[PDB]
């Protein structure tokens, strides 16, 4: 894998820790640029707990790298994502995913 | 990219996109929640809500997007709730007790001219909750394999926001229709109204709307009829026929809510009244016991009531509608008057008790339907049927309650959780009736059936189960898969096995369940043609359980069903089994396995509770003699080798490999033909012995009984039975270094084959001569008894052959010696 | 959708970003064609790339 | 070439239709009389019932149907009344034989044998063969009288049309097979002349014949027309016109394009290749439209239809045929596969955006209120993720 | 059993609630009589505001009752393999049938006024196409016995009661115009399905009744079932009453059409079908008499089966009488050449022997009167 590029800076001090809930807004696009998912569209932040394997490896590591209040672009390879199987109907097999992720707060 | 509103003029793209929305609906139709989740990516809830709000959108796209929202998010829950809305399981909770037919009002607490607003108030009937899952496409893909993971739930959409938006859209549509604008939303009144009304009806059926929301909807329908202590309502606004159909759907929902309220009020009054009746009866019994009751006849007549079955007691205690003295009905005047007042209130609520303004839901519906029919010659058959069904219900609401009551049921509070779980499983099973069966649907059906069987409520409330009709649903699934490729071997054998087991256990649960499943006997016999591919329960097993050990049902058995079973037996006896031939078994010419199965069913049909059913036995014997091929090649007259010779040949076949099996297996080398032939002949002799007439009839010298016994004696010679009984049985013996050499019971002569012969010998020929008794004892019984005794050592005691010998002796041989 | 903000230069003839839909997924601004050259803070925009 | 007594739906099929042909040409429509010599003709096959010295009772060709072999008579009883003579009378004549009520024995005038049923052969009962061979016997059986039932005008016309269409299309297939493997190069077509004009006119007439009723008609009239249409479609497909149309389509499809056809058949014949192919596909669609029994026939040979979808000569017609099959038959839906779904998506990809292909996919998804989860999943996976 | 004592007050509340609901439904709600059919039919017949619509078209738009009948006629005319059971159709057919009420010595005036009232009530229906709907539904049933055909026959009887000449003419015109064999094919199939006395079923029912209950009534089925013998006697009587009411009043056109349908491709002799059913019934009655000849006294079940069989036979005899009266010479000749004489001979034998046997005992006086 996962590559992180800081779109906007964060506090730079608070970072997610294992077993700590992370609240984010994400917009997911395929490497071609086609959008397939976005929490801003649903208007509800996505909350997930690190270390529980609730999200894929790319989210795990990339969001662990990000700091509170930071907006970043995450590039996640197929191996670090749904991979060969993919997500039938949404993500084509063997696809790289690009996510615009803002880490709102930690709870 | 362009603006989607450009499709108003770009007609070709408009048509293609509308058909694309139709394709989305089709792919997520009828419960494909995973595909709905997939589509949530292509059309997000933001797009869906913006499409709902959009007023410049073309009519086709507006309708397509409304329908797409309903399909993706609401269709499955709506279907489940609609399916469960027809049954009324009301728990006995304080909320249920609080329910009354008529709202407590100032003019009159009960039986006023003012009904409560339909669909508003407290309803306690059990309906399973709605289950949704977030549409998230970043969660880890389940590591579980195919069919292991739970079935996906419908994608979630904010229901409070959706209901508020739907109400606002309906209000705006009503206002615009009042204004009579020249540019209706969607380009037409139909396109403006039908989508909004469809969404509102779906939400109402789902029950998401609150009491205030229902009040607003009712005020939109009629500001006057539904009011709380603008003029144009929907029902009087000069609407097209599609909008009229949607209004008919809304009115149908509200009438159903009124019926549910009636049922719940009846259940609550039933609870209170039955509590009072039970207290009164206990007090009366106490007074009777305390009284000396010197009059023996008087005390006996008093105690007849208490000794009568509870249902009869209820009927006698309620039999005071036209008046009755204390002696005929020992219920007090106050208790009688309570029921009379409630009956008056119920009739008033139903409208049986008899201005131009409706002033009520029922008058409103009747007047509206009649007014529509008078105003225009309705050209829509669906609209005509809807309005006339509404009118029929409203003119006969008492009949509506009468037809609804059978599906009503009352349960205690303790059973609410188990009943909810059972309703969840039943809803899953019902949903699986609208999809072609596959592996995942098969797994879900098996899991649901297992959960239902494990559920406690399945035991305690068989009447509730019959009212729900889950037996018919399970049979519908089973027969769908059975008919699917009927000539071809049925796919999904284990699901048919599970369904047959569930139906057999349902029959075993209760006698009324047995009657209900017996009503469908002929159809089970229709589907019983293909069998034994499952290796477990079969529709023939279901049919047998539907009649086993039930004398009334055995008497009610139909001759045509008996002929159908006999014809199946004849076919099995005439042609070999294609499955065995494909496996590679030698072709012997006939099908002993199927023959044995049908013979077992005939045995259950003829023999009930240890005594033969004379009518069924005579019919079965006559049909078997009419079709001699049923007896098998051995008993066939022209070239039959005889029963003893056939059994010996079967023993030789079992001994010789490549003649009893393919000799090129899930269970005991599939079927061994040597054992199968003996099993068929033993089953046939058992069935004939059961068909044998009873000793009391023989002593009475009934011509039919003597004729049947003579026919059976002619069919089966006594010497053959004696010789078969005399045939030696292989027994375990120590060999090599103490290793045990046991016969393979599934592939050799076994004591049950002799037990059938003993049953036939006892029932038909009987033992009446001491010389014959000693002869049979010396030749066939005593050797087996001595072998069983010798197999009493520690090593041989628990052997399967030893246990079979013990069962054979104690069941067939020793009782015969006791009798003789 | 994320807020759009780009600064740059554009050519007089050819840079006509009409409101609404256009090249790509709409929202055309500086750098979404070959007549404009924009900077959004992180990327240099031209030709819609 | 053999005659049986059968009691299935053959009583409604056209294979059991016979025409009575008195030996007299003039006044041949006069009332039929006991003992009158006549020939019984099979309408669909155009073959005459007769007696042969080698095979007994058979249906012989018209060329070989001389009077001695094919002359029969209806008689009231099996008594020896044949001595009584009778002279033909100009006019309709006395009404003697009556439909349904009258029971008549068929007798071969020359041999004098009686039409009866052959003794049942062994093991036929176990085969379940209900049909029982009919044969001429000197004595016959007691229950030999035959009841005469009139057939409706639509049934008679359908039988004659089946006869003529079968002859024409068999001639067309033979003509195609004549030059199937012979390349013309430069010269004559090198085969038998094709009945191009006759085939075109027959296809047009049959399409008009099978045209579905108009929506604007009243409900009762539309229902009657639908009943007639279903009956006629069933008659044709029972007599095998659908298989004949499929054979013609295969023979024509062997050639990729009109020039390729010309290479083997000539320019004049090739000028009518695309038109004939389109007409054949239209006739197939008309035959199967709205008929579940006809549509289910394509379950066995679905690949035959799907593989032809990419053809550009009659793409719309092939798509229409597939649409009708999928709309009507759920068995086709049950047997659909990923290759077929991908072929339909390839139609979307290669032929442009056509809403009819989307309709085809919708029909694939659900039929008669039952959803095919495999079809839905395959369509989603193969169409949506690409965007 | 006395010690067990099975008191109700000990039963759990929910079970008592369910039993109370069942008993209340059976005795109180069901017994309640509500008459809404006439009011509903009048309200549907009434058309309102027609002056306001100001429709000068020759064909006035159908009133709601007319539209209902047209909808049911459309449903009947729709082509299908089978006629699906329809609760709405059955309920509305029952309502329409009850609308025609068919309600001290009545005077000539009173009788005439009652006849005119019944005629008006039947006009309210057959002016809306009820006769055509009845014929269409009978054709659609395709000979399958059931509630749909039972309701259709009841409605036909209701509209035809008294020998309604207008309804008879409307039915004849519709049948001769359509020239469809389905109607008479279905009638013949229904007759063939009509049942007769069955001694095997009688013996099975006797054995079942002899079998008793030892557990509670609320737990056992209680051996309460529809009679196995002559189960569809009501439907048979309805069928033959409909066929009789067709020819009622000496309608020679039906008296000929039932024998032979000229326009149709194939004809069915309903007269001979009735004769065949009568012969079957006579054979069954003769068998049942032979069963009871040895016994000194017929028990109550036997008396009841006798009453059902003889009621059906009386209806069939009335149907034949209406077939032949007028006189219809064709029907007379057909019956003379049919197997009616054998049935009459068997009936005479049974009549004589039953007369003697039932006269020997007084308890059978009502059965003797009916015989």
């Amino acid at each position: 894998g996962v590559q992180v590029e800081t779109i906007s800076p964060g506090d730079g001090r608070t970072f997610p820790k294992r077993g700590q809930t992370c609240v984010v807004h994400y917009t997911g696009m395929l490497e071609d640029g086609k959008k397939f998912d976005s929490s801003r569209d649903r208007n509800k932040p996505f909350k997930f707990t690190l270390g529980k394997q609730e999200v894929i490896r790319g989210w795990e590591e990339g969001v662990a790298q990000m700091s509170v209040g930071q907006r970043a672009k995450l590039i996640i390879s197929s191996d670090y994502a749904y991979g060969a199987t993919g997500h039938p109907g949404i993500i084509p097999p063997h696809a790289t995913l690009v996510f615009d992720v803002e880490l709102l707060k930690l709870e | 990219c362009m603006d989607i509103l450009e499709l108003s003029e770009r007609l070709d793209l408009q048509r293609f996109h509308s058909h694309t929305l139709s394709l989305y609906r089709s792919v997520c139709a009828l419960g494909n929640n995973r595909v709905a989740h997939a589509l949530c990516s292509h059309v997000d809830q933001a797009q869906l809500l913006h499409a709902l709000e959009d007023a410049r959108l073309p009519g086709p796209l507006r309708a397509g997007y409304y329908d797409l929202l309903i399909s993706i998010h609401l269709e499955s829950a709506c279907r489940s709730r609609r399916s469960m809305l027809s049954e009324y399981i009301v728990p006995l909770t304080p909320e249920t007790r609080a329910i009354t037919l008529f709202p407590p009002g100032r003019s009159a607490e009960d039986g006023p001219r003012r009904h409560g607003l339909p669909g508003v108030g407290v309803t306690t009937s059990l309906r399973p909750p709605h289950h949704f899952s977030p549409p998230c496409f970043v969660v880890a893909l389940p590591a579980a394999g195919a069919t292991e993971a739970p079935a996906r739930l419908s994608p979630a959409i904010p229901l409070e926001a959706l209901r508020d938006k739907a109400l606002r859209m309906l209000g705006e549509a009503v206002r615009d229709g009042g204004q009579h604008a020249r540019d209706p939303v969607g380009g037409s009144v139909e396109f403006q109204f039908v989508p909004v009304l469809k969404l509102v009806s779906t939400l109402l059926v789902m029950g998401v709307f609150s009491d205030e929301d229902v009040k607003q909807i009712l005020k939109m329908i009629e500001p006057e009829v539904f009011r709380e202590e603008l003029e144009e309502g929907l029902l009087q606004m000069k609407l097209p026929e599609s909008v009229k159909l949607q209004m008919c759907h809304l009115l149908e929902y509200f009438c159903d809510q009124e019926l549910q309220h009636r049922v719940e009020s009846l259940a609550a009054f039933a609870e209170c009244y039955v509590d009072k009746m039970q207290g009164n009866q206990r007090g009366r019994y106490g007074l009777l016991m305390k009284a000396f009751t010197m009059s023996a006849a008087e005390t006996a007549r008093r105690t007849r009531e208490f000794r009568s079955p509870p249902q009869e007691q209820i009927n006698m205690l309620l039999h005071f509608k036209n008046g009755a003295d204390e002696e005929e009905c020992p219920l007090p005047e106050e208790i009688r008057q309570e029921l009379v007042n409630f009956h008056q209130d119920l009739l008033a609520h139903c409208g049986i008790q008899l201005e131009h303004k409706p002033q009520s839901l029922q008058e409103l519906v009747s007047h509206t339907v009649v007014r529509w029919a008078q105003e225009d010659f309705v050209q829509s058959p669906e609209l005509v049927r809807a309005m006339f069904s509404l009118l029929h219900r409203q003119y006969d609401g008492l009949g509506e309650l009468l037809r609804a009551l059978p599906r009503a049921y009352t349960i205690s509070v303790s059973s609410v959780e188990d009943t909810m779980s059972l309703l969840e499983c039943l809803g899953q099973i019902r949903s699986l009736l609208i999809v072609q069966m596959g592996p995942q649907e098969e797994n879900l059906m098996i899991q649901s059936i297992g959960n239902i069987m494990n559920n406690k409520v399945f035991y305690q409330h068989p009447n509730l189960m019959r009212a729900l009709g889950m037996h018919e649903t399970v049979m519908e699934v089973m027969v769908n898969v059975l008919g699917g490729g009927e000539s071809k071997e049925i796919r999904f054998p284990k699901m048919v096995t599970s369904c047959c087991r569930f139906l057999c256990y349902f029959c075993r649960i209760s006698r009324q369940n047995q009657r209900s499943m017996f009503d469908h006997l002929s159809y089970l016999l229709e589907n019983s043609g293909i069998g034994l591919g499952m290796q477990g329960s079969t529709p023939l097993d279901v049919a047998a359980a539907s009649v086993i050990d039930n004398n009334e049902l055995a008497l009610a058995l139909q001759e045509q069903d008996l002929e159908k079973v006999v014809s199946y037996l004849a076919g099995c006896g005439l042609q070999s089994c294609p499955m065995l031939l494909a496996k590679g078994y030698p072709d012997i010419g006939w099908n002993p396995c199927g023959g044995e199965r049908y013979l077992d069913f005939l045995r259950f049909a003829v023999f009930v509770n240890g005594e033969s059913v004379e009518e069924n036995a005579n019919v079965v014997v006559r049909l078997l003699i009419r079709k001699p091929e049923c007896f098998g090649p051995a008993l066939r007259g022209e070239g039959g080798s005889g029963l003893l010779a056939a059994i010996e040949e079967a023993i030789r076949i079992s001994e010789d490999p490549a003649r009893d099996g393919p000799g090129v297996p899930p269970e005991e080398n599939r079927v061994h033909l040597g054992h199968a032939i003996m099993s068929f002949y033993a089953a046939l002799i058992d069935l004939l012995g059961r068909c044998a007439p009873e000793t009391h009839l023989i002593q009475a010298g009934k011509g039919e009984a003597l004729r049947i016994r003579a026919i059976l004696r002619s069919l089966v010679p006594l010497d053959d039975l004696v010789g078969i009984i005399s045939l030696p049985l292989q027994i375990p013996t120590l060999g090599k270094d103490g290793a045990l050499v046991q016969p393979k019971m599934s592939a050799s002569f076994v004591p049950d084959h002799k037990a059938s012969m003993v049953l036939f010998l006892d029932r038909v020929y009987g033992i009446e001569n001491q010389d014959f008794l000693l002869h049979v004892l010396d030749v066939g019984f005593l050797p087996d008894m001595r072998a069983a005794a010798s197999l009493d050592t520690a090593t041989f005691s628990t052997t399967e052959m030893a246990l079979a010998l013990n069962r054979y002796l104690c069941l067939a041989v020793l009782p015969l010696i006791t009798k003789c | 959708q994320a807020t759009h903000l780009r600064v740059g230069w554009a050519l007089s003839e050819g840079y006509s970003p009409y409101p609404g839909g256009g090249e790509g997924w709409g929202g055309n601004g500086v750098g979404d064609d070959l007549y404009s050259y924009g900077f959004d803070g992180l990327h240099l925009w031209t030709g819609h790339v | 070439r053999l005659v049986y007594y059968e009691g299935g739906p053959v009583c409604t099929h056209a294979r059991s239709l016979w025409r009575l042909e008195p030996l007299r040409i003039s006044w041949s429509g006069s009332h039929l009389r006991w003992g009158q010599p006549l020939r019984i003709r099979h309408v669909t096959t155009g073959r005459y019932l007769g007696l042969t010295e080698d095979q007994g009772l058979v249906v012989v060709d018209a060329s070989k149907a001389h009077t001695k072999a094919t002359s029969f008579c209806f008689r009231i009883s099996k008594e020896k009344l044949d001595v009584a003579p009778k002279r033909d009378v100009e006019g309709m004549g006395p009404p003697e034989i009556k439909y349904g009520e009258s029971l008549c024995f068929v007798q071969h005038v020359a041999s004098g044998l009686w039409l009866t049923y052959a003794a049942p052969d062994p093991k036929a009962l176990r085969l379940g063969v209900l049909k029982k061979k009919a044969m001429l016997h000197q004595e016959g059986h007691m229950d030999d009288a035959l009841s005469l039932t009139r057939c409706q005008q639509e049934e008679s016309q359908a039988a004659r049309m089946i006869y003529s269409t079968a002859g024409l299309y068999n001639q067309f297939i033979k003509g195609l097979d004549s030059f199937s493997g012979k390349p013309r190069g430069s010269g004559p077509p090198a085969g038998s002349a094709l009945p191009i004009e006759g085939v075109i006119l027959s296809l047009q007439d049959l399409i008009g014949y099978f045209e579905p009723p108009s929506e604007e008609l009243q409900h009762e009239e539309k229902q009657t027309k639908l009943r007639s249409l279903r009956n006629r479609q069933s008659l044709f497909q029972e007599e095998g016109m659908l298989s004949l149309v499929l054979n013609c389509i295969d023979r024509l499809n062997v050639y990729t394009t009109a020039a390729h056809f010309a290479e083997f058949a000539g320019e004049e014949a090739a000028e009518s290749w695309k038109e004939i192919v389109n007409l054949l596909y239209e006739l197939l669609a008309s035959l199967i439209r709205g008929n579940r029994t006809n549509c289910a026939l394509f379950s066995t040979n679905l690949d035959w239809l799907v593989s032809k979808l990419d053809r550009l000569e009659a793409s719309s017609g092939i798509l229409e045929v597939l649409y009708c099959v999928l709309i009507e038959s759920p068995e086709v839906l049950n047997i659909i596969q990923e290759n077929h779904i991908k072929s339909i998506i390839s139609l979307l990809d290669k032929h442009g955006r056509n809403h009819k292909v989307l309709d085809v996919l919708c029909s694939l998804c659900v039929c008669n209120g039952v959803a095919v989860r495999s079809n839905q999943d395959l369509i989603t996976e193969n169409l949506l993720p690409g965007r | 059993a006395c010690f067990r004592m099975t008191p109700l007050y000990n039963l759990p509340t929910h079970r008592a609630c369910n039993m109370f609901l069942e008993s209340y439904k059976a005795s109180w709600i069901l017994t309640e009589d509500h008459s809404f059919e006439d009011r509903m039919i009048d309200d549907l017949s009434k058309a309102g505001e027609q002056e306001e619509e100001e429709e000068e078209v020759e064909e006035k738009k159908p009133d709601p009752l007319h539209q209902l009948v047209l909808h049911f006629s459309r449903t009947a005319l729709t082509e299908k393999s089978k006629l699906d059971e329809d609760y709405l159709y059955m309920a509305y057919a029952d309502i329409m049938a009850k609308s025609c009420h068919l309600e001290v010595e009545v005077s000539f005036e009173e009788k005439e006024m009652e006849k005119q009232r019944l005629l008006y009530q039947q006009s309210r229906l057959h002016n809306r196409g009820a006769a055509e709907m009845v014929l269409q539904m009978i054709s659609a049933c395709k000979g399958e016995t059931g509630a749909m055909v039972s309701s259709t026959l009841k409605l036909g009887i209701s509209i035809l009661n008294g020998g309604n000449a207008e309804v008879q003419q409307k039915m004849l015109d519709y049948l001769k115009d359509k020239k469809e064999v389905g109607f008479f094919q279905s009638i013949q199939a229904l007759m063939q399905t009509c049942s007769v006395l069955d001694l095997n079923a009688f013996e099975r029912q006797n054995k079942a009744e002899g079998l008793g209950m030892v557990n509670e009534d609320g737990t056992v089925i209680n051996r309460q079932n529809g009679e196995k013998v002559m189960a569809d006697d009501e439907f048979t009587q309805d069928l033959f009453r409909f066929l009789q009411l067709l020819c009622e009043g000496h309608n020679n056109d039906f008296q000929n059409y039932l024998r032979t349908q000229t326009g149709n491709t194939t004809t069915i002799n309903i007269i001979i079908c009735t004769v065949d059913y009568l012969l079957r019934l006579q054979e069954s009655i003769s068998d049942f008499y032979w069963y009871y000849s040895g016994k000194d006294v017929i028990e109550e079940q036997g008396k009841r089966n006798f009453s059902k069989a003889m009621s059906v036979a009386k209806q069939v005899f009335n149907s034949l009488t209406e077939y032949i009266q007028g006189p219809c010479t064709g029907n007379q000749q057909s019956l003379a050449h049919s197997r009616l004489w054998d049935a009459v001979v068997g009936f005479l034998h049974v009549f004589a022997h039953m007369m003697m046997k039932l006269a020997q005992d007084s308890s059978q006086i009502e059965l003797l009167k009916e015989l």
